[PDB]
């Protein structure tokens, strides 16, 4: 699981 | 031979992003200023590791077309170079010119960090290595997007997307290198016979944080995301 990766790429 | 008008732009744009990062001066005058024990020192590497990693994500989403790439892609890419990235840019600070007596301090300070005496002499060979190349800014910045967008990344399923992607980059980097250095018929060559050095330190990243002289090795929840720890 890499959900702050995730976060940092989908946001804006 | 020349830069063409795109090329200058890609630059241009590849080099305002890459500024974004922590100042060179705001790293290495902590480190200078008073000796820390190796508790706090893995404090501060794991606090500058991190805001790395978040000014990192922000260059690579700039890079042109990473924002076009499938998304499972997107995270094999970061999570396979942000460690490459992290001892590419430790190098362009340790090699930064400071007044007299202030580097032989700074590889002081480095070496009594509390990292294992194992993986000092790697690290300041590598540290030494891209010194002699006397990099410019320019070539720091490429050569990181170059190893961020990596076509042969372990899980990437599309590689020819990424194939795509780098080699306008790497285009412009020899040109620089053809341009700048004649006298150095390699010089491209060996900027790119670097990276394999860098992978190595990428494949013993765990080890190296783990040999620490620390009695805790507590990571953030980013580093334990984009890292092999906890
Ligand atoms: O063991 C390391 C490691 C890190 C990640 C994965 C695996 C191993 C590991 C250990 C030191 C350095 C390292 N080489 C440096 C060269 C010049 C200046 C500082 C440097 N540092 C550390 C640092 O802050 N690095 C920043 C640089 C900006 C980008 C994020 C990282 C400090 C940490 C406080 C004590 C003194 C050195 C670089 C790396
Ligand atoms: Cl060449």
């Amino acid at each position: 699981d890499h959900q702050l990766l995730r976060y940092l790429l989908d946001k804006d | 031979m020349e830069l063409t008008p795109d090329q200058q732009t890609l630059l241009h744009f590849i080099m305002d992003s890459y500024n974004k990062q922590r100042m060179p001066q705001e790293i290495t005058n902590k480190i200078l200023k008073e000796a820390f024990s190796a508790e706090e020192n893995f404090l501060i590497l794991t606090e500058m590791a991190t805001n790395h990693v978040q000014v990192l994500v922000e260059f690579t989403k700039k890079l042109p077309g990473f924002q076009t790439l499938d998304h499972e892609d997107q995270i094999a890419l970061l999570k396979g170079s942000a460690v490459e990235a992290m001892f590419l840019r430790s190098a362009e600070i340790f090699n930064k010119k400071l007044p007299s007596g202030h580097s032989d301090l700074l590889e002081a300070r480095i070496r009594n960090s509390g990292i294992s005496d194992e993986y000092i002499t790697p690290m300041f060979s590598f540290y030494k290595s891209i010194g002699e190349l006397k990099m410019t800014q320019e070539e720091y910045a490429l050569l990181t997007a170059i190893v961020i967008l990596s076509p042969d990344r372990q899980y990437i399923k599309d590689r020819e997307a990424v194939e795509k992607l780098q080699e306008p980059l790497l285009d412009v980097l020899q040109k620089l290198c053809k341009i700048h250095q004649p006298e150095n018929p390699q010089h491209f060559a060996c900027l790119l016979g670097r990276l394999t050095e860098l992978r190595t330190f990428n494949h013993h990243h765990a080890e190296m944080l783990m040999s620490w002289r620390v009695n805790d090795h507590k990571f953030t929840p980013l580093l334990c995301e984009i890292w092999d720890v906890q």
